[PDB]
């Protein structure tokens, strides 16, 4: 006895014949990186997040708190694109690159990562550690 | 006089139930006599100034190959283009015709070309003489 | 265009040292060959192409 | 299971396939597999316009059947010396030959290939495009005596 | 509608010789060159070279270079061809060895009742006969000599149409082998020229776009 | 003595782990997460960010991932982790690149070789 499937089959989109002008991925990293992409989404089939605790899947989070700072997108990456293009003209650069060394200003990563995009990770770990799963639930 | 050809026969049955392995190609074995020449050799000790210089060309030849396949793709897509221009109005024209040309000469099987060389032929030179022979091995 | 392919070394590991020697054929032009023995030119002779008749006409003429 | 909605969701081996005379109908001329074969006395410049050739066929998505060398044919030149009526060694020159195998194409896109590939010739490099019949096939072969001496005493 | 109908034959003349090196290439062919060098094991030469140096040096305490003179001596005495052929007339155009170096067609004048036009060499067939043989037919007839002409593809190459009642014009590209040009002190206007001057000859529109499927090289 | 993920033995990576290090080297970018057992980013270091992108020149190099690992350790010693794993493929583990991000992941205090549970 056969049964239809409940929605579209995994390969049924590729053409099974003439398989030699399909073009085939070479790399096992290439494969696992699509494997990975597949395995995120919400297929129809009883999967491993539903029986392993995907927290509910999708979740509409009540945000309290400050607004986002409202910045010149244009600006910011016409400065971001004219730093980038200061920083590719020095040589001495591409000699440390080239020589392999090359350092870092931590301290000032860490400031402009708490600056930009730390608020971002921070709420993410705050996630992850279940802070707001137990102050406002 | 029957017999003779029945051998005969089971020896072309053996022979070409044999193997049809290729001629050892003399490029992809290194001779014998290149083993005792590699420890005498010495190391030519590169210079900072060199290794930047190099590294230098080979980023400028990296830009230049890679633009130089860009142009090369580009005059080719235009080729194919006005091809296909081509060919869409003979067909819109008449189709006898498109039937006609989307063959191929038989004139085209053995094509033959040689490409251009450093300096041009020099009108009546004479080879004076000498004769070819081979020495390839079988 | 021609100057395409040409940009390229012997990739293999163990070679010997070969040399850009001029080669002349039996037609007046000449081309680069990366040989051995670095004579500063060869050239291509030529004794086969012709028949008995002009053969006999080279060697009187010679 | 087969009666479930999912079976058949591991069926694999329909996507891959791992266990010539030309097609000539007139319009859709696509014909069998030819052999580009480049000559020369500089090995690295038939090497590296050998593998030219493969990557430009690889680009324009032409199957590529092989990419092979043909054994090699060693010249022994000998020069007549002055005063003549002597033969002294002059040199040997060793013909080396590259041969790609492509499978399928069309009229249209032979002749800009073509086009392409004589454009881009180096130099002292001969060119060649045939047809790949069993003389070629046979090329790569030793000969074989003991079958040709047979066959003669069968003659 | 009347239709009318006609072929044309766009000429190459393979070039003869190698173009010159761009300065980076000349880098990187010297960076090819070196580093071919030092890769390399030993040649048979210079093996003997250096043997025979240490040898005399031992002995004189208890060839080689003359070859190298001898073949330095030889390859000064032959004298190559010249390159430039074309650099010592700067007069004539119409020559087939004009340029060595890059591919050369060929464009004939015509100059009609209605029309004075710097034209590639056309064509004129009916019904019954084909572009390519008509191509061939008009290389073998308008070019008045023999030449040997290598046609690539079946498929044309370029189509042009001009509405007054229409016409078209079928560009077919064919290769140059040996041609031998008979009475070339005739007063038929036959030009061998290359992109930039082809570029500079051809004033219509239609024969502008000549360039869209030519090689730039 | 939390329950690691013991279990398919078959396919690859193991899953048997409370943290684990993936490192993506796409053609341009380089992002270096720290995941937990069911998927989700517990701390990230990427060369897309602004700060690592203005300070450091073409972000593809082996300086590009030393730098990304030891921003990765300095973040994972903040958010005080000191455990994980890292599975790389064969050809991934002899590259010149990561294996200086690792030697950086272990300078900068982050240990790998998660510890074996007790009770297991
Ligand atoms: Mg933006």
């Amino acid at each position: 006895r056969r049964a239809a499937p409940l929605g579209p089959m995994p390969n049924e989109d590729i053409d099974v014949s003439d398989l030699e002008r399909l073009k085939k991925y070479r790399s096992f990293d290439r494969y696992r990186r699509r494997a990975e992409q597949e395995a995120r989404k919400p297929h129809w089939w009883r999967t491993y997040r539903e029986h392993f605790g995907e927290e509910s899947g999708p979740k509409d989070r009540v945000d309290i708190g400050l607004p986002p700072p409202k910045v010149s997108r244009t600006q910011q990456l016409l400065e971001r694109k004219q730093a980038l293009r200061e920083l590719r003209a020095n040589v001495e650069e591409e000699r440390a690159a080239r020589l392999q060394t090359a350092r870092i200003p931590l301290e000032a990563v860490r400031a402009e990562w708490e600056r930009t995009c730390g608020p971002y990770h921070k709420q993410r770990l705050a996630e992850y550690c279940g802070l707001y799963r137990d102050l406002f639930h | 006089d029957q017999a003779a050809k029945d051998r005969l026969k089971k020896r072309i049955r053996r022979l070409e139930k044999a193997s049809q392995e290729l001629i050892p190609i003399e490029d992809f074995i290194t001779p014998v006599k290149f083993l005792n020449k590699e420890r005498q050799r010495p190391p030519v000790e590169l210079p900072f100034e060199e290794s930047e210089r190099r590294a230098l060309l080979l980023k400028r030849w990296s830009l230049y190959k890679q633009r130089e396949h860009e142009m090369e793709r580009s005059a080719i897509r235009s080729l194919l283009e006005a091809q296909e221009e081509a060919l869409q109005e003979l067909r819109l024209s008449s189709p006898e015709l498109h039937a006609e040309a989307t063959k191929r000469d038989p004139s085209l099987f053995p094509f033959e070309r040689q490409g251009p060389d450093y300096t041009p032929p020099i009108s009546d030179y004479q080879p004076p003489e000498g004769r070819y022979q081979d020495i390839t091995k079988v | 265009d021609c100057n395409r392919a040409l940009l390229t070394r012997l990739h293999r590991q163990t070679y010997a040292r070969l040399y850009p020697v001029l080669l002349v054929k039996q037609d007046g032009s000449t081309i680069h060959i990366r040989y051995r023995e670095p004579r500063r030119m060869l050239t291509m002779p030529v004794d086969l192409d012709s028949l008995s008749p002009e053969e006999r006409r080279a060697r009187f003429r010679k | 299971y087969r009666s479930k909605p999912t079976h058949g969701i591991g069926r694999y081996k329909h996507l891959v396939k791992a266990q010539v005379r030309p097609i000539n109908l007139g319009t859709d001329y696509e014909y069998g597999v030819l052999n580009i074969h480049l000559i020369a006395y500089d090995m690295a410049l038939a090497e590296s316009y050998a593998q030219y050739v493969h990557n430009l066929c690889n680009h324009l998505a032409i199957k590529v059947e092989e990419s092979y060398a043909m054994p090699t044919k060693t010249m022994e030149v000998l020069q007549l010396q002055e005063q003549g009526s002597k033969m002294f060694l002059d040199a040997v020159l060793t013909t080396h030959e590259r041969v790609v195998q492509i499978s399928g194409l069309s009229a249209t896109f032979a002749e800009i290939f073509l086009e392409i590939i004589h454009s881009n010739l180096p130099e002292g490099v001969k060119l060649s495009v045939r047809e790949h019949t069993e003389e070629d096939f046979k090329g790569r072969f030793k000969a074989r005596p003991e079958l040709e001496e047979l066959l003669a005493k069968l003659n | 509608s009347p239709w009318r109908l006609l072929g044309a034959l766009c000429l190459q003349r393979p070039p003869l010789v190698t173009k010159p090196l761009t300065p980076l290439q000349e880098e990187m062919a010297d960076l090819l060159q070196q580093i071919e060098i030092e890769r390399s094991l030993y040649s048979d030469h210079e093996l003997r070279a250096l043997d025979e140096a240490q040898q005399l040096a031992k002995k004189k305490s208890d060839l080689a270079q003359d070859l190298e003179d001898m073949w330095e001596q030889k390859f000064l005495h032959f004298k190559l061809g010249a390159r430039l052929t074309e650099a010592d007339k700067k007069d004539d155009r119409t020559s087939l060895h004009r340029k060595l170096d890059r591919n050369l067609i060929l464009l004939v004048r015509e100059k009609l009742g209605d029309q004075d036009i710097w034209m590639l060499p056309q064509s004129d067939w009916q019904p019954g006969e084909t572009l390519r043989q008509t191509a061939e037919r008009t290389l073998a007839t308008l070019s008045e000599n023999n030449m040997e002409a290598k046609f690539l593809g079946n498929a044309p190459c370029g189509h042009y149409k001009f509405k007054f009642l229409g016409a078209k014009v079928f560009f077919f590209k064919a290769l140059l082998l040996t041609g031998d040009f008979s009475q070339a002190g005739k007063k038929g206007h036959h030009v061998w020229v290359s992109k930039e001057e082809l570029g500079d000859y051809l004033k219509p529109k239609y024969l502008a776009q000549v360039r869209r499927f030519l090689l730039d090289l | 003595v939390a329950r690691k993920e013991r279990g398919w033995g078959t396919v690859w990576p193991s899953r048997e782990f409370w943290h684990r290090l993936r490192v993506i080297r796409t053609q341009h970018h380089i992002e270096a997460l720290v995941e937990h057992r069911n998927g989700q980013v517990v701390v990230s270091a990427s060369t897309r960010e602004w700060a690592i992108k203005k300070h450091l020149y073409s972000t593809r190099n082996v300086v590009a991932c030393e730098s990304v690992g030891r921003v990765l350790a300095e973040r994972c010693l903040e958010a005080g982790i000191n455990f994980m794993v890292y599975h790389p493929t064969p050809w991934e583990a002899a590259s010149d690149s990561i294996k200086r991000l690792q030697h950086a992941m272990t300078e900068g205090g982050v240990v790998l070789r998660e510890p074996r549970r007790i009770y297991e």
